[PDB]
């Protein structure tokens, strides 16, 4: 269900019309879009790995 | 996924020169309007394919 809810799929998907939209605009994606490259950055910072 | 019924479906798409192969389009070498787009259909007859 989080997965989903990151990718819009599933229950989070917006129902279908024919005269109507369906444009869900991402907002976990986004926050955990930021925090991912926050994230990962330390641990490439060097040469070397381990202390 | 979810939300989509209960239903899949898929294309297939037939050769050429197969007789299940029926269309609207076709013209014939003196440039009229023949009934059949297939050159042949699966009919090896060497009558027919000349």
């Amino acid at each position: 269900e989080w997965n989903d809810l990151m990718r819009i799929e599933g229950k989070a998907k917006p129902p279908k019309v024919k005269g109507r939209s369906q444009v869900q605009p991402k907002l976990v994606r986004r926050q955990a879009e930021w925090r991912y490259s926050a994230l990962t950055e330390p641990f490439l910072g060097s040469n070397k790995l381990f202390k | 996924p979810k939300h989509y019924g209960k239903t899949i479906k898929v294309y297939e798409y037939v050769p050429l020169l197969d007789d299940r192969n029926i269309n609207d389009q076709g013209i014939d070498a003196s440039g009229a309007t023949i009934v059949n787009g297939n050159l042949y259909g699966s009919s090896k007859d060497i009558g027919n394919i000349t």
